[PDB]
């Protein structure tokens, strides 16, 4: 640009996980949001552990 | 009267998978016993994993090394999955120095467990595919812990402009079973079968973990039965 001498720049990146409040969806309309991150124990577990 | 069992049998198909059976029992009582064991076993045991990495010639988690087919991200990601074992007690934390300098495919067991204090169970995992000419230097830290810890907490250890902290899943257990079914004599009842299964990583036989879980659970109930401090 004519009136300016230089332009400097930086890039900033963020590695982003999941946490409560994020949105999820599927292929049939099931919009939703994460409510609770349950520990693995008390999830309902089938007859094969 | 109290129909005490005495039948505790082990069968141990392998170094890592084992069965157990409990015989004979008073009704409605084994479900309690087993579900308590399942929770404590699968929740609160102790293990080891790797936490920190220092690669030569790379400064951050998005670089790339010349001649190595994967990113640094995938190196860290699959290094996450390598399950370990002790051979000696009292091994707190360890640092390792790998110098892969030949036309190779860099695999897990290729890690010389060069420290005398510790070893690798799963040897046959593919870390990465080098070219004919890549030279790679890596430095490890392995440490003990419980449950699960994310990365940014592991920012505690002094990145020093190079160190990259990684996630760490410490749990030493993979699968647990219990099931119950009646057994009987004619006209006289109240025989119970408990059949239980422990599937681990191989870092420890099922018996030690099962013993430790029971030790903690009894240690809890001990205070809550005898001592009776009052308001």
């Amino acid at each position: 640009p004519a009136g300016i001498v230089q332009m400097a720049k930086v890039y900033i990146a963020k590695k982003r996980k999941i946490q409560v409040g994020d949105k999820m969806a599927g292929r049939h309309g099931n919009k939703g949001i994460v409510s609770k991150i349950v520990r693995q124990e008390d999830m309902p577990f089938l007859a094969d552990g | 009267a109290f129909q005490k069992p005495e039948n505790v049998l082990m069968m141990e198909t392998s170094d890592s998978i084992a069965k157990f059976e409990f015989k004979p029992l008073e009704p409605g009582y084994g479900i309690t016993i087993g579900n308590a064991l399942r929770r404590i076993l699968l929740s609160s045991l102790e293990g080891f994993a790797i936490t920190a990495i220092k690669i030569e010639g790379v400064e951050h988690e998005f670089a790339t090394i010349p001649g190595v087919l994967e990113d640094v991200t995938n190196i860290i990601l699959n290094l996450k999955q390598v399950r370990f074992k002790q051979i000696v007690p009292n091994a707190d934390v360890e640092k390792a120095t790998i110098v892969i300098s030949n036309s190779e495919v860099f695999r897990a067991g290729d890690l010389n467990a060069q420290l005398s204090n510790f070893e690798v169970l799963n040897s046959n995992l593919v870390i990465c595919h080098l070219d004919k000419s890549a030279t790679l230097t890596m430095e490890f830290s392995i440490n003990k812990g419980r449950g699960y810890v994310s990365a940014e907490e592991n920012r505690a250890e002094h990145n020093e402009l190079s160190t990259i902290a990684i996630d760490s899943i410490y749990t030493p257990i993979r699968n647990v079973k219990y099931a119950v079914e009646n057994f009987r004599v004619e006209q006289k009842t109240d025989y119970e079968k408990l059949l239980m299964e422990v599937t681990t990583d191989g870092s420890i036989r099922p018996v030690d973990a099962l013993r430790e879980a029971a030790q903690i659970l009894i240690s809890h109930f001990s205070l809550f039965a005898e001592n009776k401090i009052a308001i």
